[PDB]
RNA sequence: GUAACGGGGCUAAACCAUGCACCGAAGCUGCGGCAGCGACGCUUAUGCGUUGUUGGGUAGGGGAGCGUUCUGUAAGCCUG
RNA sequence: CCCGGCGAGGGGAGUGAAAAAGAACCUGAAACCGUGUACGUACAAGCAGUGGGAGCACGCUUAGGCGUGUGACUGCGUACC
């Protein structure tokens, strides 16, 4: 069983007792979200395809943590013309652990 | 159970000394002794007078036996060196170097 | 005429690499005295085939 | 109130020196070449972080291509055929499911003929 | 997740054969290089080799369109002062027949190591017959 | 040294007319983050909340910061 | 006390909190030169890196992972003042 969803700006592709890292959320630490905009669940030989969208069809998962990544550095440089500068750069996160599909 | 032997501050260079120390890694010690005696170098003599006297050191401080030795390490560095002046034509002048070179050999009977 | 780039310690050893030394095969040993030699060569005390040449 | 440069000055070129480790011959030795050595480096990396998309959608690409063409059809009359139906599922995913699971590849495939039709 | 790409331990490759009588020299070396290329498959990733090994019959029955059997001109040069020599392809046809479809597929190949290596899973003969039974090739039309 | 299509090769994979798809940029949209300048409401010790818009740069002008040696707070505080 | 030419230089024993404080003697950085181990390299063309990416060796956990070193093959890419 597999299931399509969109978040972020961007689409995963999922099943169960899976985690999932994606952009920043806000809601606190072990509480429960509901994704209820699913584009295809697949269970088999069965497939089931939106039109954008299942009807019906839920995912649920629980949040695990906030966090930053890694550090990443920009560099600009131009030459013979007396011109440097330099930047530092970190990302939100937030991770979700997979409960149930349920189409 | 190891037992070194060195000697400092030797006359010679060490590009010319490692030639002759490469043949003797790896050895038993009469093999590397009846290797020594017929190579026609000057490093020849000093190499061997470096190892006979790491085996006696072996054999005097350590209770070593002389049949179950074998050269476990052996290595040449670099030392200081003397400037001298050399004329030239035109009144001219140069620099000269005197190299010297350290040496070093470890007996084992592992 | 002379360099115009600095060579490398990797080139200095790719040249080297045809400077090793060689050892002696093996020796000889006398019928008589019982000696290490050359071969074709007299031993330390005057051997030669099993034969005292020289006092 | 005299002043000396030594530590500061030492502690600099560290720094620089610790960020071109791995690089070949005075690359990694000598301050003045290793310095010029992390600069490019920082350039590379800022066009890289941009031609990194451009090349990861290139494949997808092929690889639909290929998957269709198996089934009968090209990739743009598929792309047309799944825009007239109306799924909104993206190349990623598409190149995905093309490699890992190929019943349901032959599902959309069959919508968008339906579709086109 | 991350893309999935293809490991060199584990790949999956076919033997086909195939006949030249009465083809057009371009219209089938562009098939030949796809294949051996490996483009038709879903598993094609580039920088790994995941193509298939062809067999190619009847190498000096090829044909061309317009006047090219007497003027298409091959061209090479020796590395000494002076040394540019030429050859028609009826002259190519009559020496080594095999030649023409091999410099045919090699100009579309990629420039490398890689495309090296894929050059290497194409036979070429100029009857046929061949002496590849055991590996057991299916028959492809292009 | 082929050498007056980048190459292979092309009788269309050339030229003219009509139509429908797709590829293609640091341009536009999507999600997350930083900073400058205005307008409007509580109210400011000069803050909060909404909202609109802007942030490629040589010569050169304006604003705000890091680290080094020495003097006071220090007959204090850390340290075999 | 021992090897060595009644040498130069060294190995033990002993002094001292410390001898890698031994007179070439507080601390002992960089260029530069060596010995040992892990991986790569003898059909391959260019400012030597960046984006992707197998295989091999090793350390925690022994559940999926994860970290560190090397890096076949491949897109882009002509130093600084």
């Amino acid at each position: 069983m597999y299931a399509v969803f969109q978040s972020g700006g961007k689409q995963h592709r999922v099943s169960e007792g899976q985690t999932v890292r994606l952009e920043k959320l806000d809601i606190a630490t072990g509480e429960t979200v509901e994704f209820a905009e699913v584009l295809m669940i697949a269970n088999g030989e069965e497939v089931k395809i939106g039109v954008p969208f299942v009807d019906g069809g839920v995912i649920k998962a629980e949040v695990v943590a906030h966090g930053r990544g890694e550090k990443v550095k920009i560099v600009k440089f131009r030459r013979r013309k007396h011109y440097r500068k330099q930047q530092g750069h970190r990302q939100w996160f937030t991770d979700v652990k997979i409960t149930g599909i349920s189409a | 159970m190891e037992t070194i032997a060195k000697h400092r501050h030797a006359r010679s260079s060490a590009q010319k000394v490692r030639l002759v120390a490469d043949l003797i890694r790896g050895k038993k010690v009469s093999q590397a002794l009846d290797i020594l005696t017929y190579t026609n170098k000057k490093a020849a003599v000093l190499v061997k007078k470096v190892l006979e006297s790491a085996i006696a050191n072996a054999e005097h401080n350590d209770g070593a036996d002389i049949d179950d030795l074998k050269v476990t390490k052996i290595f040449v560095d670099e030392g200081p060196s003397m400037k001298r002046i050399m004329p030239r034509a035109k009144g001219r002048a140069d620099r000269i170097l005197k190299r010297t070179s350290h040496i070093t050999v470890v007996v084992s009977d592992r | 005429a002379v360099q115009q780039n600095k060579p490398t310690r990797s080139k200095r050893g790719m040249r080297r690499s045809h400077d090793a030394l060689t050892a002696v095969t093996s020796l000889s040993v006398d019928k008589t005295s019982g000696e290490k030699h050359l071969r074709h060569h007299i031993t330390a005390d005057g051997y030669y085939r099993g034969r005292k040449v020289i006092a | 109130a005299r002043v000396k440069r030594g530590v500061i000055a030492r502690a600099r070129h560290k720094k620089i020196l610790k960020q071109a480790k791995g690089y070949y011959g005075a690359r990694s030795r000598v301050y003045r070449v290793a310095f010029q050595a992390v600069i490019k480096a920082g350039q590379y990396a800022y066009r890289d972080r941009r031609q990194r998309k451009r090349q990861f959608r290139q494949l997808w690409i092929a690889r639909i291509n290929a998957a269709a063409r198996q089934n009968g059809i090209s990739y743009s009359k598929f792309i047309n055929g799944l825009k007239k139906a109306s799924v909104e599922i993206d190349r990623k995913i598409l190149a995905d499911i093309a490699v890992f699971d190929k019943v349901a590849f032959t599902a959309l495939v069959e919508k968008a003929k339906a579709a086109l039709a | 997740m991350k893309t999935f790409t293809a490991k060199p331990e584990t790949v999956k490759r076919d033997w086909y054969v195939v006949d030249a009588t009465g083809k057009t020299l371009g219209r089938l070396a562009t098939e030949l290089a796809r294949r051996l290329r490996g483009k038709h498959k879903a598993e094609y990733t580039p920088h790994v080799d995941t193509g298939d090994y062809i067999i190619v019959l009847n190498a000096d029955k090829v044909a061309v369109t317009g006047n090219k059997r007497t003027d298409k001109v091959y061209y090479h040069h020796t590395g000494h002062i002076g040394g540019i020599k030429q050859a028609t392809f009826e002259e190519m046809i009559a020496r080594r027949p095999e030649r023409v479809i091999e410099i045919a597929v090699k100009g579309m190949l990629p420039k490398g190591p890689l495309g090296r290596a894929m050059f290497r899973k194409l036979k070429v003969y100029a009857g046929n017959e061949h002496n590849h039974a055991a590996q057991q090739p299916q028959v492809l039309d292009i």
